């Protein structure tokens, strides 16, 4: 029971501690992606509406 | 303690899971200020094309 | 007991569900009726302007 | 003339569960296919072409009126793969047309079954819809100075009607079997054009957008098709009765359905419960998958002997197959195959 | 005025026109060449669909016509308006009869307009034209009638109103290759060219049984019912899956889209009936609970806002979400932004499997098992 | 609806309430006058008040009364004011009433007099009220018949008058 | 403790702590099904578990 | 012509919690009252013409058209106590008029408003019938020797209402704002006249005799008033959110009415019976006591605003006022005054 | 036919109403219940096929049965083959009552316990 408590207890730890980490990163990237797909799509249209 | 891991991920995971949604909000508001702007760029340099 | 008294309340609640019930499916009926009359009539009297239209 | 007609109920298969139970074919009748827009009337003339006509061994007319130009270059083409082409006579009047041709074109299709049918032959004649006939009858009309009747058709709508019907008849010289898709406006049942023509035929099937609205085809109702041959001294008495037990069952579920939809099932005596469990499944066992409709379904399809259907139906009417589920029947084709959906289910 | 081609002039249909909604690519899909009833009461969408069905081509390659008949000029200003706001104004010819302009005019209107996009289909070009409220084109023409004289049949229409609309859109077909040769003496060899036509009628109570409605629904190759209560309900667009029908199917989709609509359709219609069925029996057994819960979520997943069409990739995927049971165990509420999600993850993921299947639109073996590991990845990494 | 769409208002009579013996049987909610309070007098526009809005609800209240009943306390005092207003409203035919008796009857139905008067006496409450004031009352009884004022003195005028005949009945 | 599927279905909704249940007398209630949940419910008394006992109906 | 036409979304607010809720419209914009016989659409006009006047400086157009002498004595004595009459030009053809006054007057009160517009200006029309105009014209148009179509009305009853509707339009040089009230034969909704009216107006506002009946004002049907304005771009999303949840919330209730008429609340699941008390209180807090009307109801009128009505819809579909009585919300201006009320039920 | 016709129409007025109970006869009065499975019976007994057309002998004899009460213990998924034996039965051993009827349809008492005697003597066979 020892054993298989700290066995566990490292595990969820370990699980957890990547997990977050992931969640965040993956978080920043979406971040990223919707600012750069705005920062392109505005001189899109700005190039659109001259030629208009 | 064993009991704990799932209480211990808790503590992390579902914290992580929410702060993920209002990163990704303000990346929204970023987005739709840049696209708002933008537009509001490009009538003004239109209108002053046409009368000119 | 109290098992035994609570079956008898839920019949008497029943019947008195189902009378309530049976009123008003009787109350719609005949607004359904009217309703139904109504437009019969009115189909009527469209053919029949239609027809002698038809006849110019 | 009278004298000339002849009574040759020759019993016809069709390979169809509903058609073949409820409304058996006899050789040389007339088959009519009510029903309104989007039933199922055209996938359903397809397949009865490809069962039938393909193996009638002769030949076959098939008039177009009033139909759609795509869906009969399509049958063109079909046909001419299927490399039969040169067993049938095509003839044409497209919706574009002018309201004459429409109203002529159908006796043209006669005019050479009728010569077919005078050498001796027996041949296969097939309407595409009888009711665009009379509405270029109710176009022309007006014009030709005649006034309105009814719900606005040509007085003579009941004539034109019956001359054009009674022309289509297996005489003793030859025999000629029709099969006549009815359009009926707004599945309107009461209407005029489809209500007249009910006298003609011999054989009824109606096609309701009810069944079709639960994606159940070939929508056969069978609460309303029914067919002269179908008596015990034709049938012989074992598809009588089953054919009457499902009917009956079909009607008592009828019924028990409008309290199970307000009161709730729990309401209905345990035999009526067991009885609208065993016609549900019924009602599912009667839908069969055509191999002329693959393309909508994306599934084979599945053929039918008779002895078979009736073998399914009285299993299903009896306890044989109380156990499986009602999913376990739909668009699956014999019954010997229903227990393998159940168990794939 | 002119005629249509004949039986031998025509080609079948077994090409896809992609509307860029998901109920309506799915469940009903429409051919290059087929006609296509849109039909339902007063505002409930309508026009939206029909121009947002011509949003979508601005990168297909199929021309569009419009074409107004009896709107009120400021309506078709606004329609102009959105389209010139998107790239689709440049890819669409506008025919305009306004409600001011005489009854000739009017009901002349979807003649010139099928004329028009008889040019590119003789020549070997795509072109799809939308026929806005024929019912007023048949409204002017009873009033031509009337005022001539000629006597008025049932509803006070004239008699010949279905051979107007019959001649009319039987010009919408696709001709094949040889057609097109003779048309163009040798100018142009081995195109089929195509017309589509997507009629729009209103329906005043859902009253199908009228004249105009009739005659409409007996021509088309079928029809696209939208109907107040499921606008009203929040299901938009508003598409009936019951009394809608394509008598095209399955040829005029890909060949994955077809395999995962297919059932469906049918499956929403039977879950529609089954959840009528129970509504009020407290015991379910599993197999019915299965059912009514697949049922709920794909009700929930058809619906999409105005104005955002969908590649064939992005349906083909939130399809094959729905159909493996991925949805099963997310909440209803969450569906919308399950579905956001995946498409934005796989957007920035996975692009070379969305341009392939976007380009191809090919199925086999291992594109299930990319979808299948797509979905996986996004099940367990991304939070919706 | 051609002749609603001209007048200025209407008076439903409701066939229902007719046969239940409610004569005149004028239903509101459906009932309205167009040109409102401007036409009535001072006196008979100020005890009127909401009449006609509380008998429309309380038509709909006993309605679905019948059913079932929430907040027993307030929901009883509406329907029994609602029953006995609807039961002083009841009159015979051939037997119209000055302003000033029809003041007086309502005064005594708003101001609370007829709050625990039982249904079956309130016809004979009503006559025996009438027949009193007729008696010495009079003055008050020609003052406002002459004129449809509405004042704090005959405002206490009449809740004394109620007041003794509520003492002598 | 629960008598009957509808307290059942009401009280699991409400999420309180049923600890015993018994369904499907229908008309002609048994006694011999009832001894069950009194039994328990007579166990969790006498052992401190339960102070005061109610029944409702 | 076409291009002189002119876009424009400034939203133009009202006092109204159920107009501008479900149904806003725009600067320059067209607005259509329809109702039968005395559902109130004069009131309404009414109330948005005191509303709308506070913020519109321009003149304004007011054009009489088979209405009641009475109402335009009325309007005219109560503008002139005003001091504002000097605002509004009047055009008067009442329904004592002969046939063609009320046909022809609606054009004159168009050419004084079209000469406002041309000048430059932001006018106001307002229509009192704009149905008497086709009556007009079928009245005169059999005389005239034209077939009858229909129902009886002119076969150019589609040319004549649109020759009128396509003039009041705002344009690059200036701009109308145009209210109509549309009367509904027989309470008739599919009847030709209003049908054809309903492609004319950019925002629809429903009125209900049954809705009528219940006492709330104003008798807006919600399940049937739409506007083009309703859009998440132009409201943006929480005025889009909000009407779209009261719209499905009462469309529930709809569904729900069916059963309770029969089997009674009892039945309902436990989340039914709170969409159902929500729908109850929703319908109630569509009421709104109106300046005008305080003749009728007594009760002093309100002024709403678009962020009060929107935050007030929004919290009770969120359930925080579910421990509030419905008549709580009956005849209040705002949210806060229907907490007060329930202090004293 | 008179005589014996007022019973099959009380009957079938009686079973009309008790069909709504049908579905829950279970908990009836047994008075309701005889009726209701009276209608029923006299319900199946009116069904006949076709081109078979009974002699008024033959209808007066199974309107005797069912009106009599003969009918109560027999199941309704039976009716017809009792029907069948009975109608065999009497042209074979009977012959002569049933000309009698057919010539006068005339009803007494001898000819009731005619039928009476004709209805036990079969009800010990089938
Ligand atoms: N998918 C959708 N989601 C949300 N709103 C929609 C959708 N489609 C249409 N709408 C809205 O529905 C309303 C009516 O749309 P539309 O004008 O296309 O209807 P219609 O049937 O053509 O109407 P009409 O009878 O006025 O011509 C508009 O407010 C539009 O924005
Ligand atoms: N806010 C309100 N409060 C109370 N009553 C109201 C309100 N709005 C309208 N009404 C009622 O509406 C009734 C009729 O209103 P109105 O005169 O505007 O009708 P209308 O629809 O123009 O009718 P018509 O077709 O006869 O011209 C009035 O008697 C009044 O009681
Ligand atoms: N047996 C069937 N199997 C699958 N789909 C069917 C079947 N019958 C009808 N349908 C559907 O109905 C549509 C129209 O069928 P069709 O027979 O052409 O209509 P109509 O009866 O008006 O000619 C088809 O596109 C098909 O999808
Ligand atoms: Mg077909
Ligand atoms: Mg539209
Ligand atoms: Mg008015």
């Amino acid at each position: 029971d020892l054993d298989l408590a700290k066995a566990s207890a490292t595990d969820q730890l370990k699980k957890a501690k990547a997990e977050a980490q992931v969640i965040i990163e993956q978080a920043n990237k979406r971040r990223s992606q919707i600012l750069d797909e705005a920062k392109a799509e505005a001189e899109q249209e700005r190039t659109k509406i001259v030629a208009q | 303690d064993l009991d704990l891991a799932k209480a211990s991920a808790t503590d992390q995971l579902k914290k992580a899971k929410a702060e993920a949604q209002v990163i990704i909000e303000q990346a929204n508001a970023a987005r739709s200020q840049i696209l708002d702007e933008a537009k509001a760029e490009a009538e003004q340099e239109r209108t002053k094309i046409v009368a000119q | 007991q109290g098992v035994v008294e609570n079956l008898a309340s839920e019949q008497a609640a029943r019947m008195v569900a189902m009378k309530a019930a049976t009123d008003n499916g009787g109350s719609l009926i005949k607004e359904l009726q009217l309703v139904y009359n109504k437009a019969r009539q009115a189909s009527i009297t469209q053919e029949l302007t239609e027809i002698v239209s038809g006849a110019a | 003339s009278y004298e000339e007609l002849s009574n040759s109920q020759e019993l016809l298969e069709t390979g169809i569960k509903v058609i073949d139970l409820m409304a058996p074919f006899a050789k040389g009748g007339k088959v009519g296919l009510f029903g309104g827009a989007g039933v199922g009337k055209t996938v359903n003339m397809m397949e009865l072409i490809r069962n039938i006509a393909i193996e009638h061994s002769g030949y076959s007319v098939f008039a177009g009126v009033g139909e759609r130009t795509r869906e009969g270059n399509d049958f063109y083409h079909e046909m001419t793969d299927s490399n039969v082409i040169d067993k049938v006579s095509l003839v044409y009047g497209q919706m574009n047309e002018p309201p004459g041709n429409r109203l002529r074109v159908a006796l043209t299709g006669l005019t050479m079954a009728e010569k077919f049918r005078d050498e001796g032959r027996d041949v296969l004649l097939f309407v595409d819809n009888i009711y665009r006939y009379t509405l270029a009858g109710t176009e022309v009309s007006a014009l030709l100075g005649r006034m309105p009747s009814a719900v606005g058709y040509q007085p003579t709508l009941a004539e034109e009607m019956g001359v054009l019907q009674e022309r289509i008849t297996s005489t003793k010289t030859g025999s000629i079997t029709s099969v006549q898709a009815v359009y009926v406006p707004a599945d309107d049942l009461t209407d005029p054009s489809p209500a007249t023509t009910f006298a003609h035929l011999d054989a009824t099937v109606v096609l309701s957008r009810q069944i079709a609205s639960l994606g159940i085809y070939p929508a056969v109702d069978p609460l309303d098709s029914t067919s002269r041959q179908l008596d015990p001294l034709v049938v012989g008495q074992e598809h009588y009765d089953t054919a009457r037990g499902v009917q009956s069952i079909l009607q008592r579920y009828q019924e028990l359905k409008d309290i199970i939809a307000i009161l709730g099932m729990d309401e209905l005596s345990e035999e009526d419960k067991l009885v609208v469990a065993r016609a549900r499944k019924i009602q599912r066992f009667l839908s069969q998958p055509f191999f002329v409709a693959e393309v909508f379904t994306g599934s084979p399809g599945k053929y039918v002997s008779l002895k078979d259907t009736i073998r399914g139906f009285k299993g299903i009417m009896e306890g044989e197959y109380d156990h499986l589920p009602e999913q376990a029947f739909y668009m699956v084709g014999s019954i010997e195959e229903a227990v393998e959906k159940a168990k794939k289910l | 005025e002119a005629i249509a081609p004949g039986v031998i002039e025509r080609q079948s249909v077994d090409q896809p026109v992609q509307t860029g909604y998901k109920a309506v690519d799915s469940m009903i899909p429409i051919g290059r060449g087929q006609r296509e009833l849109i039909i339902g009461d007063r505002q409930t969408g309508k026009t939206a669909l029909a121009i947002d069905a011509i949003i979508n081509q601005r990168d297909s390659g199929i021309k569009a016509i419009y074409v107004a008949i009896g709107q009120k000029a400021s309506t078709i200003s606004n329609v102009v308006r959105k389209l010139e706001e998107h790239g689709a104004l440049a890819n669409t010819i506008v025919v305009v009869a306004t409600a001011s302009e005489s009854a000739a005019l009017q009901y002349l209107a979807p003649y010139a307009g099928a004329a028009m996009g008889e040019y590119f289909r003789d020549r070997g070009e795509d072109a799809l034209i939308i026929y806005d409220d024929l019912s007023k084109q048949a409204v002017a023409y009873r009033q031509i009638s009337l005022l001539l004289r000629r006597p008025p049949g049932r509803e006070a229409f004239p008699g010949d109103v279905f051979y107007l609309h019959s001649r009319l859109l039987e010009r919408a077909a696709r001709v094949n290759a040889e057609y097109v040769e003779a048309f163009t003496k040798g100018e142009v060899k081995g195109k089929t060219g195509s017309l589509t036509a997507l009629p729009i009628i209103e329906t005043q109570a859902g009253d199908v049984s009228a004249f105009v409605p009739t005659n409409v629904i007996s021509i088309t190759d079928g029809q696209i019912f939208l109907e107040t209560n499921l606008f009203n309900a929040g299901i938009r667009p508003a598409v009936n899956p019951g009394i809608s029908v394509s008598r095209v199917g399955g040829a005029a989709q890909t060949k994955i889209m077809k395999k995962l609509s297919g059932g469906i359709r049918t499956a929403l219609a039977q879950y529609r009936e089954l959840a009528a069925f129970s509504q009020f029996a407290s015991d379910l057994d599993d197999a019915t609970r299965k059912q009514l819960d697949h049922g709920q979520k794909v009700t929930e997943l058809l619906k999409q806002k105005q104005y955002a069409p969908m590649s064939v990739a992005q349906q083909s995927l939130v399809l094959f979400a729905a159909e493996r049971g991925y949805l099963a165990d997310v909440e209803l509420s969450k569906i919308g932004s399950f579905e956001a999600a995946l498409l934005a993850y796989v957007d920035r993921d996975h692009a070379p499997l969305m341009q392939e299947i976007n380009q191809t639109g090919g199925y086999n073996d291992e594109i299930e098992g990319k979808l299948k590991g797509i979905l996986d990845s996004f099940k367990a990494t991304q939070s919706w | 609806t051609n002749v609603i769409s001209i007048t200025d208002g209407q008076i439903f009579l409701e066939t229902n309430l007719f046969n239940a013996g409610i004569r005149p049987a004028v239903n509101p909610g459906i009932s309205v006058s167009r040109v409102g309070g401007a036409a009535q007098t001072k006196i008979m526009k100020k005890l009127s008040g909401g009449i006609r809005t509380a008998l429309a609800q309380y038509r709909e209240l006993a309605a679905f009364s019948q059913a079932a009943s929430d907040l027993d306390d307030a929901t009883r005092k509406q329907l029994d004011h609602g029953q006995k207003v609807t039961e002083l409203l009841k009159q015979k035919q051939y037997a119209p009433m000055s302003v000033a008796q029809q003041s007086l009857v309502l005064f005594a139905a708003e101001r609370g007099y007829l709050a625990d008067v039982e249904l079956s006496k309130i016809g004979s409450f009503e006559a025996a009220l009438l027949a009193y004031v007729d008696r010495d009352h009079a003055p008050l009884m020609q003052e406002i018949n002459q004129t449809g004022g509405y004042n704090d003195e005959i405002e206490g005028k009449l809740k004394g008058i109620l007041d003794s005949f509520k003492a002598t009945q | 403790a629960m008598i009957g599927s509808k307290g059942v279905s009401f009280f699991n909704s409400v999420g309180g702590n049923v600890v015993a249940q018994v369904t499907g007398m229908g008309d002609n209630p048994s006694l011999s099904e009832l001894i069950g949940p009194v039994k328990v419910m007579l166990q969790a008394y006498d052992e401190g578990r339960l102070d005061k006992l109610y029944i409702v109906s």
